[PDB]
């Protein structure tokens, strides 16, 4: 009982941090991927109109 | 884009200057074709004095 809960409990618990991180990795990964695709729209924009 | 207009403005103003500058060679090429398709004789004298 001992061994297998107190291994499962760490490699769960480790598993779960690790998971926590990845999920941020995404997180501000796409995110600032968002936000650099901000920039670029921005720059296509001031372009557009002023061919206008 | 707000700013390119105020210059187009400015390029018409020059058509105008040189619209009115223009007035002076329809005035000569007005009679000129007038004589021409007059196309039975040109007195030039008769003034039209077109602008």
């Amino acid at each position: 009982l001992d061994l297998a809960k107190a291994s499962a409990t760490d490699q769960l618990k480790k598993a779960k941090a690790e998971a926590q991180v990845i999920i941020e990795q995404a997180n501000k990964r796409r995110s600032q991927i968002l936000d650099e695709a901000k920039a670029e729209a921005e720059q296509e924009r001031t372009k557009i109109v002023a061919q206008a | 884009q707000a700013e390119i207009e105020a210059e187009r403005k400015r390029a018409r103003e020059e058509l105008r200057k040189q619209v009115a500058i223009l007035a002076v060679a329809g005035a000569e090429k007005i009679i000129e074709r007038s004589v021409d398709e007059a196309a039975n004789s040109d007195i030039v004298d008769k003034l039209v004095a077109e602008l």
